[PDB]
């Protein structure tokens, strides 16, 4: 297709690789935590943990579309003043 | 007259490891 380049850190053997002392969270780092904090919450309500159909995420998602149906109403409504 | 000298085995240099390290080639712009 197009070769592409997958993600790849060899192994260093160099006086430099040990010296980078930050700490800076990715985009892949917070989406496992999402997921492993979403897997613990359906782990301790749900009582399993093979994360098939999460009920809690669809709650909070809810409550959520909730908020933004009011937010989009106070738009609308402010829009016709 | 002048002292002996024995024929010791020479200390071990520091070792060069002569790998053929491998490059993986840049990707291909898609366009």
């Amino acid at each position: 297709d197009r070769r592409s380049f997958s993600s790849r850190t060899p192994v260093n053997e160099n006086p430099d690789g040990v010296q980078y002392r930050r700490g800076f969270v990715t985009r892949h780092q917070v989406s496992g935590w999402r997921f492993v904090m979403r897997r613990i919450a359906s782990g301790v309500a749900l009582h399993d943990t093979r994360m098939l159909v999460d009920p809690l995420r669809t709650q909070s998602r809810a409550v959520l579309t909730g908020a933004l149906i009011l937010v989009t109403g106070l738009v609308g409504c402010f829009i016709f003043s | 007259s002048r002292l002996i000298f024995e024929h010791q085995r020479r200390l071990t240099p520091p070792t060069t490891r002569k790998g053929t390290i491998t490059i993986e080639p840049p990707p291909q712009l898609p366009r």
